[PDB]
């Protein structure tokens, strides 16, 4: 679970060195566009992940 | 500014137009494009 | 249209093909799917070349 809070580490860090980075002519959608965009990201890359880091059930075929 | 996180900031001006230069304010501020006329005289017909 | 059409069926069947000629598990690594793998991509990568046909005859249109 801890690769989960060291990619929320390096995605928060980035998203608030672009809150104050952000170009001036647009702000108000440069750093609402990327900074929700890396929000969603990494919420269903974390979603998918720890789905599978303690699995209840196992993968189970007969064709192989 | 830009107006995109909220509306931008309305005023409600007021006009006096005389008669002599009438015609020539309202073709150049149908030009401007920046002002949104109000019916002022809803109850005539 | 038959120019896309013909571009994505190189680009796909190039790609299935490949799939096929090094024996890659999501198409020849089951029971029901087909044994020999460069057979398969012998007769998909021809019809790659079938629809490059097509592509460069419709691509002069």
């Amino acid at each position: 679970f801890y690769t989960v809070v060291g990619v929320f580490i390096v995605v928060s860090a980035m998203s608030v060195l672009f809150w104050i980075m952000a170009p001036k002519n647009n702000q108000a959608v440069w750093r609402s566009t990327v900074i929700l965009t890396l929000a969603m990201m990494f919420l269903m890359w974390a979603i998918t992940f720890l789905c599978q880091l303690h699995p209840l059930v196992a993968p189970r075929r007969s064709d192989l | 500014e830009e107006a995109i996180f909220r509306s931008a900031d309305m005023t409600y001006v007021q006009l006096y137009i005389p008669l002599e230069v009438i015609r020539e304010v309202t073709f150049l501020l149908g030009k401007m494009s920046v002002f949104m006329v109000m019916d002022l005289n809803k109850d005539l017909t | 249209c038959c120019t896309v059409l013909s571009a994505f069926g190189v680009v796909i069947l190039s790609v299935i093909a490949h799939l096929f000629n090094t024996n890659h598990e999501s198409f020849v690594g089951s029971i029901n799917d087909p044994e020999d793998g460069p057979a398969v991509a012998h007769t998909v990568y021809l019809a790659a070349l079938v629809y490059l046909v097509f592509f460069v005859f419709c691509g002069f249109q």
